[PDB]
């Protein structure tokens, strides 16, 4: 043919450059880290169950469609939990839905951080106690994040994982999103918050105050139970992360 | 029977675009400060002023003419990243009467090579410049490679803005 209706097909490198980057094979290591992208957790062996559900939050939908509802008066965020699309009565303007609905803020610029390697910035401003991104990775046991880190996974010092209450950890050694290049601070900007979204668990990150475009976004790694093994210039830096 | 070969030095712009596209959700600056139709005239400006005086243009600007017919009828099909497609549908309606060489720039001619092979080796579209184009394009992509540095730059993507994931 000439002379020929093409079908779409996505682009993706062909085997030898995937091959060359994975192995360190090319003209020059690309400043790029080498992890899998998803679109959400991969239970690997264990589901995050949160243990419980929604219900209707009694939230009264406001009279003008573009108030946003559920906005910190809600009891479904007094549980952690996200509102049911068809039980909320607020409807289309619950503001309590941000995770399953997708809602990121995509302003987000990945950089090479001055004293640790990888790090996230905003390209835009953000209110205060404004919803961010998703931690992605692999939700694993206790027991399995062990056999990955002690038999699979060499780079301890950088641990690309975050940890669940019910020990579970959520692994980001392997596959993730960008989440996993945020790095911490004695004095953080930003906040990780479990929530129940359709009875599972999934974690966020969200700004603990007013912050302008261009500001790295930081968040407390000894709040968050996981550093079984620092430079962050505050004033009353920990020393070390712990 | 027909394989295109990458330069070494441009394999890793090719790891940083992906990159750039799938894990990090930039996009590239359309129209292209830049476009395929400049990138063309300038190798052709290249290729006049050497040794061969005239009794090489004819074949550079038909291989110049296959290439960005190539371009302009693989790129809306074979050329895009899945994440790159609402600017795809975007640019087309906007700039309807506008063919995609005016509107993109170096990394996509460079994804055009990674494909071109399949159409060329089974559905080229003039088979009176195949055999020109197949001698011809193992050189255009060493331009590109010598040229790599201003041609191809993550200072050309952006973040995407927060609509755009709505689509
Ligand atoms: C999940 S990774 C975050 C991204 C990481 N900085 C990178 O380059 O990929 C966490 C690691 O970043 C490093 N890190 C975090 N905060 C740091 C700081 N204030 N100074 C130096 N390194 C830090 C620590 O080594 C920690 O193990
Ligand atoms: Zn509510
Ligand atoms: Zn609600
Ligand atoms: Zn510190």
């Amino acid at each position: 043919g000439k002379y020929l209706r093409q079908k779409r097909i996505d682009f993706q490198l062909p085997y030898d450059i995937l091959w060359q980057w994975k192995h360190n094979q090319l003209y020059k290591k690309p400043d790029v880290p080498l992890y899998k992208k998803i679109r959400s957790n991969v239970y690997v062996d264990v589901k995050p169950l949160s243990g419980y559900e929604a219900t209707t939050c009694n939230c009264k939908k406001p009279d003008d469609d573009t108030r946003k509802g559920c906005v910190d008066d809600c009891l479904n965020r007094m549980i952690f939990a996200e509102c049911s699309p068809n039980t909320c009565p607020c409807g289309e303007q619950c503001c309590n839905q941000r995770i399953q609905r997708h809602e990121w803020v995509q302003c987000l610029e990945r950089f090479r951080a001055e004293e640790k390697g990888w790090g996230i910035r905003t390209k835009e401003p953000l209110k205060a106690g404004q919803f961010i991104i998703e931690y992605l990775g692999e939700v694993v046991s206790e027991q399995e994040f062990r056999n990955r880190m002690i038999e699979q996974y060499h780079n301890h010092s950088d641990h690309y994982c975050l940890n669940l209450d019910s020990g579970m950890v959520i692994d980001s050694y392997r596959m993730g999103n960008e989440a996993r290049f945020i790095n911490h601070s004695c004095d953080p900007n930003c906040e990780m918050q479990k929530w129940s979204v359709n009875g599972v668990y999934r974690i966020g990150l969200y700004a603990l105050k007013d912050m302008p475009a261009g500001t790295e976004l930081t968040y407390d790694y000894n709040f968050h139970s996981f550093n079984v093994e620092c430079k962050c210039g505050f004033e009353k830096c920990r020393g070390i992360i712990g | 029977e027909v394989k295109v070969k990458i330069p070494e030095e441009l394999k890793p712009w090719l790891v940083d675009d992906w990159d750039l596209i799938t894990r990090q959700k930039q996009l590239f600056y359309l129209p292209a400060k830049k476009n395929v139709d400049s990138i063309l005239e300038d190798y052709a400006n290249y290729k006049k002023s050497r040794g061969n005086t005239d009794n090489k243009e004819y074949a550079v600007n038909e291989v110049v003419a296959g290439i960005k017919e190539y371009f302009n009828v693989m790129l809306g099909t074979q050329l895009l990243y899945k994440f790159e497609r609402p600017q795809y549908a975007e640019i087309l309606a906007d700039h309807p009467d506008a063919p995609m060489s005016q509107v993109y720039g170096a990394p996509h001619l460079l994804r055009l090579f990674v494909r071109i092979g399949a159409m060329l080796a089974y559905t080229p579209l003039d088979e009176k410049s195949l055999a020109l184009l197949l001698n011809y394009l193992h050189d255009f992509l060493k331009y590109l490679a010598k040229n790599s540095a201003t041609l191809f730059s993550a200072s050309d993507y952006e973040v995407a803005p927060p609509e755009y994931h709505r689509k």
